[PDB]
RNA sequence: CGAGGGACCCGGUGAAAUUGAACUGGCCGUGAAGAUGCGGCCUACCCGUGGCAGGACGAAAAGACCCCGUGGAGCUUUACU
RNA sequence: AAGCCUCUAAGCACAACCUGCGGGAACCCGUACCGCAAACCGACACAGGUGGGCGGGUGCAAGAGCACUCAGGCGCGCGGG
RNA sequence: GGGGAUGACCCCAGGCGGUAGGGGAGCGUUCCCGAUGCCGAUGAAGGCCGACCCGCGAGGGCGGCUGGAGGUAAGGGAAGUGCGAAUGCCGGCAUGAGUAACGAUAAAGAGGGUGAGAAUCCCUCUCGCCGUAAGCCCAAGGGUUCCUACGCAAUGGUCGUCAGCGUAGGGUUAGGCGGGACCUAAGGUGAAGCCGAAAGGCGUAGCCGAAGGGCAGCCGGUUAAUAUUCCGGCCCUUCCCG
RNA sequence: GGUGGAGCCUGGGAGUGAGGGCGCGAGCGAUAACGUCCGCGUCCGAGCGCGGGAACAACCGAGACCGCCAGCUAAGGCCCC
RNA sequence: GCUGGGGCUAGGAGUGAAAAGCUAACCGAGCCCGGAGAUAGCUGGUUCUCCCCGAAAUGACUUUAGGGUCAGCCUCAGGCG
RNA sequence: AGAUGGUAAGGGCCCACGGUGGAUGCCUCGGCACCCGAGCCGAUGAAGGACGUGGCUACCUGCGAUAAGCCAGGGGGAGCCGGUAGCGGGCGUGGAUCCCUGGAUGUCCGAAUGGGGGAACCCGGCCGGCGGGAACGCCGGUCACCGCGCUUUUGCGCGGGGGGAACCUGGGGAACUGAAACAUCUCAGUACCCAGAGGAGAGGAAAGAGAAAUCGACUCCCUGAGUAGCGGCGAGCGAAAGGGGACCAGCCUAAACCGUCCGGCUUGUCCGGGCGGGGUCGUGGGGCCCUCGGACACCGAAUCCCCAGCCUAGCCGAAGCUGUUGGGAAGCAGCGCCAGAGAGGGUGAAAGCCCCGUAGGCGAAAGGUGGGGGGAUAGGUGAGGGUACCCGAGUACCCCGUGGUUCGUGGAGCCAUGGGGGAAUCUGGGCGGACCACCGCCUAAGGCUAAGUACUCCGGGUGACCGAUAGCGCACCAGUACCGUGAGGGAAAGGUGAAAAGAACCCCGGGAGGGGAGUGAAAUAGAGCCUGAAACCGUGGGCUUACAAGCAGUCACGGCCCCGCAAGGGGUUGUGGCGUGCCUAUUGAAGCAUGAGCCGGCGACUCACGGUCGUGGGCGAGCUUAAGCCGUUGAGGCGGAGGCGUAGGGAAACCGAGUCCGAACAGGGCGCAAGCGGGCCGCACGCGGCCCGCAAAGUCCGCGGCCGUGGACCCGAAACCGGGCG
């Protein structure tokens, strides 16, 4: 039958118009206490590459 | 249970066997093989001496048929003779107005 | 050493697993490292009958020992539920 | 437990039961053959297994053991060198 | 890259080993549009050949023999579409090979007869084996295998005229023998009753349930095949009637 | 300089992730292994197509589009097979 | 003690003078059907022809080393030149 | 001293002819799938069998001691006594055989049902009859259980038991697999077990839905949408609202009040029950009383009656001859004919005009259906005020433990409840997702309901469906032979010829088997007989082998033989030279690693729904249909519910060529406009934007690669669970 959304990546990543794939960086939800401004500050929206033509696979029907 | 296009009796004619037409006397008319006997292919069919109807060594006996798509029916004072009609208070055969 | 039932010959019926095709020699070397088939030398007319089983890594069973598989079961316990 | 022997309840004692005398009726299934093998069970005319009874005589002390032989069967369903 | 008659035809330069792979171009089979058509007894599909023709090919034409009634362009499409391997499957035929075996080492020999054909079938004379059986009588079990007549298509571990093999015709006779119309044990079913989602499971009375109890038959003859049943003698039992 | 089945970007599509030999630079080993594991390159794998080394995948030459009863050469040889 | 006849006990169960024996010729949990065309990263097989290019056995990670995701190597198509 | 020819016990290669062998080619009496019509049977004895019946009968089929059958009616009109032969018999225009409907009989078993029973057997009771009939036997009725109404007990009537290919509902209910282990989860409430009913079932007239003061029973399809959501937030599972459609039907009953009878009895003035009127509601309805009154007019079945029509048998139904090859004309040649019929099949071969039927039109005595259409009846019909008597009791509601909806305990609603507590009757309750107030929707704790939807034992028509290793397991006398105690497993086996015209007769031979002769177009078309391949076994001819060593071959020279007028070609190897079978798995195979005895046949990368990319088309800021409706039954249109994109950010609010991070126009991430075909010179070189490539720009369809869910390239386990057989 009709093939289904991964409901992980439909709330993990965001694809944008352009084909590219929007996720936030790791390493800050935990422990964020021995980080300096730049370590806590600079999660900022990192890209994924050539993994996108492998992850918009699974963001199929509504994208 | 297909019935026939001739009956018992009624003269009939052949058209295409070894020999091509001669007037005959429908003897007899079999609907299971579909086939007349008419009058027209004598056979030389072989016969044992066993039972003897026939005391010397005989080779010869009854009949053999032919098939019935073959033959057609003649109104007795036509030339007409192909075709069929019926239904006029009884179910006979009456084309050109011959009679059956 | 002797006797009987087989083995051997003849008359009759007459299978079986195996089987790539084979016109299938020995030695010394090479080749996946144990050669009838590759190279060199030597021997050998063709085809059989009875026997031995040394070879064809002969046959049987897709190792019965060992290892792997996030294989499956039997059993144990203060391993979990 | 039943047949049979005996005593009684309801019932019946013109009935019912017992012994004789004469006359009738007695129904459904099995019934052959092999049955310790060629016919049963073993894919087979298979050296295997299959319950009960009669299962002789003579001699070995006795005996269903051993040896031979009555009645009964059999030469084993491939033979000849 | 060029002559660019755009030539999808010829020149120039370079290249053309190859597994797993990537890509391109074709052949063959079933069916369908073309097909209310075309080819086909002067011979279709299929089978056996060709030293013939074309194609780098899967192959396609043409010629000959057999065959007896179907096949189908060109241009396209849909695939149950191409086999040598899977200790693949199914059917046939080989090797093993005229080889092992032919089934308890109880044992055969001879003369006649039938018959086309006899070590094997029938009769006769010898020899051997079992004889607490390799003999006889029953219950299991098997289901006509029993007898006669006619035969060897097939079977008998050889042959076979024989056969427990085939065809046809007969053959099993019961008040007293073994079972039911008698009874019961283990066990099963099962009025009442009890329990369980349903199917159902226990279960008194009663019923079924046997090589258990009771019950009236012994001897001999008869057929090729039936005998305590048919027959001869003889004795009994159950029930009913007067 | 270098027009080459050279490169660079995007997209589609597989396979591979057991390697091995040889020379050098090394480790372990024993300065042993056709032993194990790296790097630099080649070859086999995928060139068991060819010639030589007698025969042999990696030692040498050479990279097989097909055909010819034509020559020249690479490695290796010129006594005969 | 042996045995005939009629029965009862059964599959995670029965039975067992206890071997994990036997339960219809094979029992560390039978047989038949269905789920079920179970799963298998584990073997084997995978069928017409021609042409062009052409690998890898490496690196980074995985209750993982015989399998994987990405990169490296290859091919096709479209662009840069 | 020498040497070539030569011998073939036998072999090898090639050629020709045979046998075994049954593939290929061709046909169907066959089943497969789709479409509709239709869809229960049965104590008045089902589905299915055992046994028996034919003058002779082995089997299949039809029947049942009335036994390949009997009676009545309709069709049918001349051949019959089934497949099915053979001997022997009789029937039919005075309507035989055959088909359909209604009847009668219908042994025995089987729900089995008098009882027992190991199914196809045995034994009975009561009432009548028969045999001489008391004892013995037979025949014809009745005698099982359960739930109801009457019958005060007795008994009499009405139903149920069992089966049915698939479907449906309810009660139980798994495991392997997926998560690359695996216990929650998925598989899955699926397979499977039981119960009842049906031609469907279930459900159904809101204590609904959910935001609009909206829709208005229920079922099914497409959408919404793989969206919201759930989930070791992993695997994965997965709606609902609304809309477009198919269909459209709504009702009955308890309660309050009233009449009769019965029960307890204080026979009082009330209680308990069955009947008759009275009520089926959210706009609240309804009981009693008063007023408006008039229904005596209308609606109307799902009930009943009749009928159109359909089914179980059928019928009519146009049009051709001659000559030739041949055994056969339908081919071919000439002249024609019909068409509301030129579909198919048979006809010795290839036919519109030879036959059966297709086009079209008629056909019911009798029995089923009659959802279609006309009639009848049951049943419904109204407004205001007063009263607050009634609106579905261990029930709503609360707590714990549960199942379903996507809801797995999470904030956990709603629907049913296993247990504990526990009311009210419109100023009473439930819901709008913990909960409170407001505002909206509806009346639960009783029941029924056609139509649209699923499936095919069976009937027929169709098929880019098949053609005896295919197709269902069986085209054939198949769920048979055979295996297994049993549950169960499970085959192979089609073809002579136009017509058996099936080879009379002679001879050899015991027979079988043939040789002649004859029929036959053909007899290698001879009776399991069309075509008849290969492996295999032989016979006859050419070449060569008894001094040569090889995965058996290739090349060369020569000899021998055979074709061709010749040139040349074909079969063989005496010698020389060169040479390690195929495939897999491998760093690596001729491998003493695996598979293969040979031949013929079967077989392995598809398909549904979707995603991505490429390609051929259509249209373009638009593209585009699904479900369903209308048409001949090989013809298309209608049908914008819906989907993608045109604007995107942000978790959302919200904003927008900008959004977010942030106090901010710092700064950054997302998109944005950047110009392809480009006469655009409108005459201002800012050129605004134009003939204009179907494109930046996307959609629909086709064809390919790949992927996910489905078994997904095939074969193969050790095992697990459910139901049973032993
Ligand atoms: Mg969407
Ligand atoms: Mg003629
Ligand atoms: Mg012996
Ligand atoms: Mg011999
Ligand atoms: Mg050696
Ligand atoms: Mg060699
Ligand atoms: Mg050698
Ligand atoms: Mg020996
Ligand atoms: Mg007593
Ligand atoms: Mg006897
Ligand atoms: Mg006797
Ligand atoms: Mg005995
Ligand atoms: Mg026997
Ligand atoms: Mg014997
Ligand atoms: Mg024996
Ligand atoms: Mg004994
Ligand atoms: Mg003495
Ligand atoms: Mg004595
Ligand atoms: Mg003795
Ligand atoms: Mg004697
Ligand atoms: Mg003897
Ligand atoms: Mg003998
Ligand atoms: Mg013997
Ligand atoms: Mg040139
Ligand atoms: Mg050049
Ligand atoms: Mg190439
Ligand atoms: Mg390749
Ligand atoms: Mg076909
Ligand atoms: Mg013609
Ligand atoms: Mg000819
Ligand atoms: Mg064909
Ligand atoms: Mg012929
Ligand atoms: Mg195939
Ligand atoms: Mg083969
Ligand atoms: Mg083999
Ligand atoms: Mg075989
Ligand atoms: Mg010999
Ligand atoms: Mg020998
Ligand atoms: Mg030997
Ligand atoms: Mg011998
Ligand atoms: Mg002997
Ligand atoms: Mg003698
Ligand atoms: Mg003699
Ligand atoms: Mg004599
Ligand atoms: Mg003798
Ligand atoms: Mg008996
Ligand atoms: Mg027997
Ligand atoms: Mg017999
Ligand atoms: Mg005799
Ligand atoms: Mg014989
Ligand atoms: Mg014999
Ligand atoms: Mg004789
Ligand atoms: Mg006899
Ligand atoms: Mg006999
Ligand atoms: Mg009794
Ligand atoms: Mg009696
Ligand atoms: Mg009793
Ligand atoms: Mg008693
Ligand atoms: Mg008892
Ligand atoms: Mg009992
Ligand atoms: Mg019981
Ligand atoms: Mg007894
Ligand atoms: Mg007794
Ligand atoms: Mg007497
Ligand atoms: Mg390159
Ligand atoms: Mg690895
Ligand atoms: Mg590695
Ligand atoms: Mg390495
Ligand atoms: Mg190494
Ligand atoms: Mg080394
Ligand atoms: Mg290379
Ligand atoms: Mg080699
Ligand atoms: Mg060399
Ligand atoms: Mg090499
Ligand atoms: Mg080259
Ligand atoms: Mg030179
Ligand atoms: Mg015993
Ligand atoms: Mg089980
Ligand atoms: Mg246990
Ligand atoms: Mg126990
Ligand atoms: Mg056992
Ligand atoms: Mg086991
Ligand atoms: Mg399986
Ligand atoms: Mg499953
Ligand atoms: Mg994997
Ligand atoms: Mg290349
Ligand atoms: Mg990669
Ligand atoms: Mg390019
Ligand atoms: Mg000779
Ligand atoms: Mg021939
Ligand atoms: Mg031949
Ligand atoms: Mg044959
Ligand atoms: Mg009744
Ligand atoms: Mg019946
Ligand atoms: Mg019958
Ligand atoms: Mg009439
Ligand atoms: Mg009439
Ligand atoms: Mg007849
Ligand atoms: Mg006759
Ligand atoms: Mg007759
Ligand atoms: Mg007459
Ligand atoms: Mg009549
Ligand atoms: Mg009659
Ligand atoms: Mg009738
Ligand atoms: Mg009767
Ligand atoms: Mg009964
Ligand atoms: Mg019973
Ligand atoms: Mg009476
Ligand atoms: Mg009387
Ligand atoms: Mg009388
Ligand atoms: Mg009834
Ligand atoms: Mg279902
Ligand atoms: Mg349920
Ligand atoms: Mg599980
Ligand atoms: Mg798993
Ligand atoms: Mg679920
Ligand atoms: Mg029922
Ligand atoms: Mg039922
Ligand atoms: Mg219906
Ligand atoms: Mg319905
Ligand atoms: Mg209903
Ligand atoms: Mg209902
Ligand atoms: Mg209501
Ligand atoms: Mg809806
Ligand atoms: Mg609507
Ligand atoms: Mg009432
Ligand atoms: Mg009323
Ligand atoms: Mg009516
Ligand atoms: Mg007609
Ligand atoms: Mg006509
Ligand atoms: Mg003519
Ligand atoms: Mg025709
Ligand atoms: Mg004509
Ligand atoms: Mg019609
Ligand atoms: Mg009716
Ligand atoms: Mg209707
Ligand atoms: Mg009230
Ligand atoms: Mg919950
Ligand atoms: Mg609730
Ligand atoms: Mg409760
Ligand atoms: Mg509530
Ligand atoms: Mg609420
Ligand atoms: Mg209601
Ligand atoms: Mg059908
Ligand atoms: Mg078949
Ligand atoms: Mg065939
Ligand atoms: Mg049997
Ligand atoms: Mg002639
Ligand atoms: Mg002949
Ligand atoms: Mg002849
Ligand atoms: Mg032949
Ligand atoms: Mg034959
Ligand atoms: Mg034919
Ligand atoms: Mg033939
Ligand atoms: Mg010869
Ligand atoms: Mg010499
Ligand atoms: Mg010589
Ligand atoms: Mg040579
Ligand atoms: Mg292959
Ligand atoms: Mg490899
Ligand atoms: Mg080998
Ligand atoms: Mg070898
Ligand atoms: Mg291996
Ligand atoms: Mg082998
Ligand atoms: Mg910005
Ligand atoms: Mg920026
Ligand atoms: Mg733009
Ligand atoms: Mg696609």
């Amino acid at each position: 039958p009709k093939m289904k959304t991964h409901k992980g990546a439909k709330k993990r990543v965001k694809i944008t118009a352009s084909g590219k794939v929007v996720a936030m960086k790791t390493g800050k939800r935990h422990l964020n206490w021995q980080k300096s401004g730049k370590e806590i500050r600079q999660k900022g929206r990192k890209f994924v590459l050539a993994k996108p033509e492998a992850e918009r696979i699974k963001l199929l029907l509504p994208y | 249970r297909v019935k026939m296009h001739v009956k018992k009796g009624d003269t009939v004619l052949v058209a295409s066997g070894k020999y091509k037409g001669r007037v005959g006397k429908v003897k007899e008319v079999l609907p299971k093989k579909y086939a007349v006997i008419v009058e027209g292919v004598n056979i030389v069919k072989k016969a044992v001496r066993v039972s003897p109807k026939y005391p010397q060594g005989g080779f010869i006996e009854k009949e053999a048929p032919l098939h019935a798509s073959k033959v057609r029916p003649i109104c007795p004072a036509c030339g007409k003779p192909t075709r069929v009609r019926k239904k006029f208070l009884e179910n006979g055969k009456k084309i050109r107005v011959c009679a059956k």
